C-alpha cells in the first residue's frame, strides 16, 4: 500500500527523454555534477537550473548547501552539425563529508519565461550521487592535474569548464591583421 | 623529513596528498599530537581516513581548537595556585 501510495503521489503532481545522463566530479574542494540534454529541451526558451538536495538521514543540521550553475555549449567537430548543451553545478564538498559519505539527490528545475502566467514549471529528478572517502581515495572520481593529461573523457572537460573562472576578451586589432592568435596558442602557450 | 626542522614531514605520494605537511611532537610514547597544514579541508579528511584505517582499535583521536590538555590543566594549575595564595 505504501508503494502504490507512493507512485499515486507521484501521478497525482502530473515520457521523452529530457536527459541523456548524470556525471559528477570532484576537482579540488568543489563538486561538480553535470547532466547531457537533450533536443527536447531548449535553453532559449526555458531557464533551468539544477540543484542538490541532500538526504536528511546524513544531514541532521539546518546546512543550507548552495549550488553555482553553468550551462555549456560545445560543437561538435565544426572543422545538422551536432551542437552539445549541457547543464552543471558546483559546490564545495568539506561541508558534505563529514558522515564520511552523502547521497544527493539531482533536481532539474525548468521555469519558462515566454507564458506570463507562471503555468509551466516542470521538474526532474535526474539521478542521486553517491560519494565516499572510500571512492575518491581510489581515485575514479578526481580531477588530479599532470598526470591525467591525454583528457579521453569528455566528463573531465566538461568539469574543468564548470568549476574554472571563465572570462571572455574580445580583441580588436584596427590598423594590422589577426593571425598572432594560433600562434601564442599553439607555440607560446603549447596548447593541445 | 625536513633536516633543518626534523619535526615537520612533507608527503611525496602522488596524488591528492602531494604537498601536505605533518608534524608529529611524540610526548610520552602513548599521548603523541599531530597537526596537519593541507590545502583544503578534502584532504585532511582524505588524511585521517587514511590513518584511521591503520591505527589500533583503541587509539583514540581528538580534535583541539584551542590548545592540549595536559598544558590546560597545568594552566589551571597555575592559575588556581596564584589566587589561592593571594587569598591566604
Amino acid at each position: 500500500i505504501i508503494s502504490k501510495s507512493y507512485k499515486a503521489l507521484i501521478n497525482l503532481v502530473q515520457s521523452e527523454q529530457l536527459v541523456e545522463k548524470i556525471w559528477y566530479r570532484v576537482i579540488d574542494d568543489s563538486l561538480v555534477v553535470g547532466v547531457k540534454t537533450t533536443s527536447s529541451l531548449k535553453l532559449s526558451l526555458n531557464d533551468v537550473t539544477l540543484s542538490l538536495l541532500m538526504d536528511q538521514a546524513h544531514d541532521s543540521r539546518f546546512r543550507l548547501l548552495k549550488c553555482q550553475n553553468r550551462v555549456i555549449k560545445l560543437s561538435t567537430n565544426p572543422f545538422k552539425k551536432e551542437c552539445v548543451q549541457i547543464i552543471t553545478a558546483v559546490t564545495s564538498l568539506s561541508p558534505l563529508l563529514t558522515f564520511s559519505k552523502f547521497c544527493c539527490t539531482v533536481l532539474l528545475q525548468i521555469m519558462e519565461r515566454e507564458s506570463g502566467n507562471c503555468p509551466k514549471d516542470r521538474y526532474v529528478v535526474c539521478g542521486r550521487v553517491f560519494l565516499s572517502l572510500e571512492d575518491l581515495s581510489t581515485g575514479k572520481y578526481l580531477l588530479t592535474f599532470p598526470k591525467k593529461k591525454p583528457i579521453e573523457h569528455m566528463e573531465d572537460l566538461f568539469a574543468l569548464l564548470a568549476a574554472f573562472h571563465k572570462s571572455c576578451f574580445q580583441i580588436t586589432s584596427p590598423g594590422y591583421a589577426l593571425n598572432s592568435m594560433k600562434v601564442w596558442l599553439l607555440e607560446h602557450m603549447k596548447c593541445e | 623529513i625536513i633536516k633543518e626542522f626534523p619535526e615537520v614531514y612533507f608527503c611525496e605520494r602522488p596524488g591528492s596528498f602531494y604537498g601536505t605537511l605533518f608534524t608529529w611532537k611524540q610526548r610520552t610514547p602513548f599521548e603523541g599530537i599531530l597537526i596537519i597544514y593541507s590545502r583544503n579541508q578534502t584532504v585532511m579528511f582524505q588524511c585521517l581516513h587514511n590513518l584511521i584505517r591503520i591505527l589500533p582499535i583503541n587509539c583514540f583521536l581528538k580534535n583541539l581548537k584551542s590548545g592540549s590538555e595536559n598544558f590546560l590543566i597545568d594552566n589551571m594549575a597555575f592559575t588556581l595556585e596564584k589566587e589561592l595564595v593571594t587569598l591566604s
